[PDB]
C-alpha cells in the first residue's frame, strides 16, 4: 500500500487568499493523483484529475501540480462556497489509498448572532419532559457562550449544543443550545433566560420568557 | 444524467452481515467500473473494493478481502456490497461510484448518496418523535422570525428534515445531532422567515427516518 | 482463454479470428498476434503486430489505433501479411504456410490481461 | 440439404414474452452459431440477432437469442404489433459439404387488436372490359381484423358459386388491418341477364351482415 | 448507405441457364471478411441458401446445386454474378443477393447476411409466354354516402410472368393506396386489382391516376381513373 499524507490537516483563511494544500506518498505515484472537495452532507467531488488536468465544470480557481512523490493543490482566491474537506487519492496501484483531508474555514468579518428563544410545548409538555431551545442564528467566530438561566440560578449540566457548519454564501455558524428539564421542574420555575455572549456583542444579549 | 441510487440507512446487529445495493443510470452500464469507499463518522475515506460489470471480477483492499463481497445485477442495473462479521468499527456511511479512466489514470466522476450502515446491539430502530417550536416572540417578532421543528428521540441515524416539502431552502438550519443519555438522539432544525408570513403561509416540517421506516409531517404556527 | 478455439478453413479461402470482449471507457488497450506455423512445421514466437488504442466506446464512431509493430514474416516467404484489427486477424487466402497457432493477447490499463488460443487447420485435409 | 426446425406459428398479447425455438443437429447449431431474421411480408428479411446473442444496431434490446447444444432460441420480450412477421434462423454446417441450413419458419401473430369492421365497396364492371366481352365485379373489403371474413355474392337473390376468387392483403405497416378483394368474374352471355348484383359480407366485427348491391344506376 | 441491387425479373424456359448478377453501392467488394452470396425464396418452401463468393473467388455452393450452380465475381465494377444450370420449374424463387460477414470465434463458425438486397422472380415455366398487362378503370360511386369515405382502382388482369408494380398519381397517392396480391387465372395469366380510398370531397375536385410496371415484357401502363358518367 502507497502512504498518502496531507498537509496541513485544517487551514484557516479569508477570502480572496491563495491557499496551498499538499500531498505526498510513501512511493512514486506518476500523475495518478486526484483532489476531491467533500462538502459536508453530501459525497465527495472530484475537482482535479491527472495531477494537473480540470474536471469539467469545476472552478478555474483550482490548480493542480507534482509528480512522484509530492503534489499541491491551489486555490488562487478563495470564495466562500469553497468551504470543504479536500482528499487526495492515488490512481497509481490497487489498493486505491486516499488522504486524511484538509478542512479549509474561511476567515470572515464578526458577525453578531441573532438569538432566540423558544419556550417547551405543550405537545412535549404532556410527555413529561420539557424542551427550551436557544438560537443563535448567523454568526462569526464560532466561539461563542451560551449560560441558562432558570430563576436567575445558573444552570450547568442540563444544557446540550450543537452548531452547524460554516455557510457556503456567509460563512456564518448556528448554534442551538437545548435545555432539557422534567415536566415538573419545569412547572416550578418560572423565569427562563439565556444569555449569549460572543466577538460581535460589546454587551451580553439575554433573551428570556416567562411560564410555567 | 449519470446517476447513482443507493439502498435506505440499516441497523445491524455485531456479526450480522449488510448488503447495500446501488441503482445506475444515464450511462451504458458494461462501460465503467463502479468502487465502493467508506467514510467512517468524523474520519476520511477508505477504499474497499472495485467491480468489472462484464467479468462480474472484483478487486478487493487487503482488510476487507473475505469480508466483502462485491456482485452485480447487468439486467437490472444494480451492484451489490456485503460485509460479513459485523463489528463496531464498520459503522460508516458506504458509497458507489462510477470510475472514469483515461489512459493509466482513474478518479471518480459521479458518486452515490451514501448508505449508513450502524453497528449496533439495540434491536429496535426507534422512530422520531417531532415537537413544535412555535414562532410567538410575544406577538411582537420586529424583523425576522425563528419557528422550527425538535426531533426528540430516534435511533438509529440518520433523520431528513425538509420544510414546506422541500419549498423552504432558504435560511434553513438543520443542527447536527446530539447523542442523549438515553443512547437515543436528537435533533433540531430552524428557520429564519420573515414575520409577514407567518399567519399567511404554511409551515411544515418534514422529517424522515428511514431505518425505522417513519416520515412525520408536522405544521408549526405561532401558538394562541 | 477457456481452450484451443479450432478453425476449420477452406482452400484458398479468407479466415477471420475474432477475439470478442467488451472494454472500459477511456482504458488504454494493447494487443499481439502471435502465430506458430507448427502445422506447416516440416518464449519465442512470431510476434505478427503489436497494436494499441484508447476506447472511446461510441459503439459506431470506428476507432483508431496504433500499429507499434509488425514482423516481416509472411514477406520473406513472399505472401500478404494478415490483415490485423482491434480483436481481429483476417487472411485472405488461407494456404499451407498460414495454418497453425494464433495467439492473442490484450493488456489494458485497467490492469487487466487476456489471451485467447485458436488453431487454423484444413477441413478434409486436417 | 438440411433444414433447422421452428415452430410453425408463436402468438402472444401485446406486451407478453414469446419465444421462438431452433432445432439442429451437432454438424450445425452443434458447433456453429445461430443467427436470427426477420421477415415483413413483401419486403427482403432483416438481420435480428447474430452471434447467438448479438443485435444490430437498430434492433431494440427486447429482442434477445440463445444457444444450448444443438437448440437455439428467441425472445420477443415486450411483443407489439410491429413484431408480427415470420422469424427464420440459421446457422452454418461445417461438414465435408459445407452449407448454411435456414429455418423452417415461425409466424408471430399479435393477438389481442382492435376487431375492426370492414368497409364494402361494390364496383360495378369496367368500360373496355365489357366490350371485351368479360364482365368483373369487384367487392372490396377495405380494412378489418382478423382476416376471417367471408363473402357471398348474391345474384337475384340466387347464391353463386365456383366463379368467384380472392385476394388478400397482408397486414397493413401502418394499422395492421387486412384488405379484402373478391372479383366475380361472370362472362357477358350472364352479365346481360340482368343488371342486380350483391355481394355480402360476414365479419366478427360485424353484428348481421352487411350487403352492397348494384342495380339500375 | 450499403446497397445491393439484382438483374431484373423473367421468363426462363425449363432447362436453360438462369443467370442474374447484384451491383454493391456505398463501398467495394473489396473490403475485408465479406461473402457476397446468393439465397432464395420459393413461397411455401421458405428461405434456401444458394452460395457465396469471395473477392479471391473462393466459393462455397449449397451441395444439393453445386452440379449445376457456378459464381463468379467482378472486382472491377463491384459486382457478384449467378449461374443455375438444368433449371426446372422448381427453381422458380424470389432470388436475394446479400452481402455476409463471418468470423470464427470462442462460440464457432459466425456467418450472417446483415445487408441484403430486394427481391427478384424467376419463373421457370413453360405453362405461358410473356404479356403485356391489359388495365381497367374500377370507377368510383357514392359508397358509404351516409358520411364516409369512396373507394377506386385499376384492374390488371392479362399479365405473365410475374411482377408487376402499381402506383397512383406517380406516387403523389399513398394513403390508402392497398394494391391486392396477384390471382393466376384459368387463362394462365396473371390478374390484381389496386385500389384506393379517397374522401367523397374529392371525387370530381381530384386526379386519379395509376402506374403499372410490368418489367418482363418492358411495359409500362397509366391509366386515368375517372368517376362514373352519372356520378
Amino acid at each position: 500500500d502507497i502512504q498518502m499524507t496531507q498537509s496541513p490537516s485544517s487551514l484557516s483563511a479569508s477570502v480572496g487568499d491563495r491557499v496551498t494544500i499538499t500531498c505526498r506518498a510513501s512511493q512514486s505515484i506518476r500523475s495518478n493523483l486526484n483532489w476531491y472537495q467533500q462538502k459536508p452532507g453530501k459525497a465527495p467531488n472530484v475537482l482535479i484529475y491527472a495531477t494537473s488536468s480540470l474536471q469539467s465544470g469545476v472552478p478555474s480557481r483550482f490548480s493542480g501540480s507534482g509528480s512522484g512523490t509530492d503534489f499541491t493543490l491551489t486555490i488562487r482566491s478563495l470564495q466562500p462556497e469553497d468551504f470543504a474537506t479536500y482528499y487526495c487519492q492515488q490512481s497509481y496501484s490497487l489498493p486505491w489509498t486516499f488522504g486524511q483531508g484538509t478542512k479549509v474555514e474561511i476567515k470572515r468579518t464578526v458577525a453578531a448572532p441573532s438569538v432566540f428563544i423558544f419556550p417547551p410545548s405543550d405537545e412535549q409538555l404532556k410527555s413529561g419532559t420539557a424542551s427550551v431551545v436557544c438560537l443563535l442564528n448567523n454568526f462569526y467566530p464560532r466561539e461563542a457562550k451560551v449560560q441558562w438561566k432558570v430563576d436567575n440560578a445558573l444552570q450547568s449540566g442540563n444544557s446540550q449544543e450543537s452548531v452547524t457548519e460554516q455557510d457556503s454564501k456567509d460563512s456564518t455558524y448556528s448554534l442551538s443550545s437545548t435545555l432539557t428539564l422534567s415536566k415538573a421542574d419545569y412547572e416550578k420555575h418560572k423565569v427562563y433566560a439565556c444569555e449569549v455572549t460572543h466577538q460581535g456583542l460589546s454587551s451580553p444579549v439575554t433573551k428570556s420568557f416567562n411560564r410555567g | 444524467e449519470v446517476q447513482l441510487v443507493q439502498s435506505g440507512a440499516e441497523m445491524k446487529k455485531p456479526g450480522a452481515s449488510v448488503k447495500v445495493s446501488c441503482k445506475t443510470s444515464g450511462y451504458v452500464f458494461n462501460e465503467y467500473y463502479i468502487h465502493w469507499v467508506r467514510q467512517a463518522p468524523g474520519q476520511g475515506l477508505e477504499w474497499l473494493g472495485r467491480i468489472n460489470p462484464n467479468s462480474g471480477d472484483a478487486n478487493y483492499a487487503p482488510k476487507f478481502q473475505g469480508r466483502v463481497t462485491l456482485t452485480r445485477d447487468t439486467s437490472i442495473r444494480t451492484y451489490f456490497m456485503e460485509l460479513n462479521r459485523l463489528r463496531s468499527d464498520d459503522t460508516a456511511v458506504y458509497y458507489c461510484a462510477r470510475i472514469m479512466y483515461f489512459e493509466y489514470d482513474s478518479w471518480s466522476d459521479y458518486w452515490g448518496q451514501g448508505t449508513l450502515v450502524t453497528v449496533s446491539s439495540a434491536a429496535s430502530t426507534k422512530g422520531p418523535s417531532v415537537f413544535p417550536l412555535a414562532p410567538s416572540s410575544k406577538s411582537t417578532s420586529g424583523g425576522t422570525a425563528a419557528l422550527g421543528c425538535l426531533v426528540k428521540d430516534y435511533f438509529p441515524e440518520p433523520v431528513t428534515v425538509s420544510w414546506n416539502s422541500g419549498a423552504l431552502t432558504s435560511g434553513v438550519h438543520t443542527f447536527p445531532a446530539v447523542l442523549q443519555s438515553s443512547g437515543l438522539y436528537s435533533l433540531s432544525s430552524v428557520v429564519t422567515v420573515p414575520s409577514s408570513s407567518l399567519g399567511t403561509q404554511t409551515y411544515i416540517c418534514n422529517v424522515n427516518h428511514k431505518p425505522s421506516n417513519t416520515k412525520v409531517d408536522k405544521r408549526v404556527e405561532p401558538k394562541s | 482463454g477457456q481452450r484451443l478455439i479450432e478453425v476449420s478453413v477452406e482452400e484458398n479461402h479468407p479466415f477471420t479470428l475474432r477475439a470478442p470482449i467488451q472494454r472500459i471507457y477511456g482504458v488504454r488497450y494493447t494487443e499481439t498476434w502471435s502465430f506458430l506455423p507448427s502445422l506447416t512445421c516440416t518464449t519465442k514466437e512470431d510476434q505478427l503486430a503489436e497494436i494499441s488504442y484508447r476506447f472511446q466506446g461510441k459503439k459506431e464512431a470506428d476507432q483508431p489505433w496504433i500499429v507499434v509493430n509488425t514482423s516481416t514474416l509472411f514477406d520473406e516467404l513472399e505472401l500478404d501479411p494478415p490483415e490485423i484489427e482491434p480483436g481481429v486477424l483476417k487472411v485472405l487466402r488461407t494456404e499451407k504456410q498460414y495454418l497453425g497457432v494464433y495467439i492473442w493477447n490484450m493488456r489494458g490499463s485497467d490492469g487487466t490481461s487476456t489471451y485467447a488460443t485458436f488453431l487454423v487447420t484444413w477441413k478434409g485435409d486436417e | 440439404q438440411s433444414v433447422l426446425t421452428q415452430p410453425p406459428s408463436a402468438s402472444g398479447t401485446p406486451g407478453q414474452r414469446v419465444t421462438i425455438s431452433c432445432s439442429g443437429s451437432s454438424s450445425d447449431i452443434g458447433p456453429n452459431t445461430v443467427h436470427w431474421y426477420r421477415q415483413v411480408p413483401g419486403t427482403a428479411p432483416t438481420l435480428l440477432i447474430y452471434s447467438d446473442n448479438q443485435r444490430p444496431s437498430g434492433v431494440p434490446a427486447r429482442f434477445s437469442g440463445s444457444r444450448s447444444g444443438t437448440s437455439a432460441s428467441l425472445a420477443i420480450s415486450g411483443l407489439q404489433s410491429e413484431d408480427e412477421a415470420i422469424y427464420y434462423c440459421a446457422a452454418w454446417d461445417d461438414s465435408l459439404n459445407p452449407l448454411y441450413v435456414f429455418g423452417t419458419g415461425t409466424k408471430v401473430t399479435v393477438l389481442g387488436r382492435t376487431v375492426a369492421a370492414p368497409s364494402v365497396f361494390i364496383f360495378p364492371p369496367s368500360d373496355e372490359q365489357l366490350k371485351s366481352g368479360t364482365a368483373s365485379v369487384v367487392c372490396l373489403l377495405n380494412n378489418f381484423y382478423p382476416r376471417e371474413a367471408k363473402v357471398q355474392w348474391k345474384v337475384d337473390n340466387a347464391l353463386q358459386s365456383g366463379n368467384s376468387q380472392e385476394s388478400v392483403t397482408e397486414q397493413d405497416s401502418k394499422d395492421s388491418t387486412y384488405s379484402l378483394s373478391s372479383t366475380l368474374t361472370l362472362s357477358k352471355a350472364d352479365y346481360e341477364k340482368h343488371k342486380v348484383y350483391a355481394c355480402e359480407v360476414t365479419h366478427q366485427g360485424l353484428s348481421s351482415p352487411v350487403t352492397k348491391s348494384f342495380n339500375r344506376g
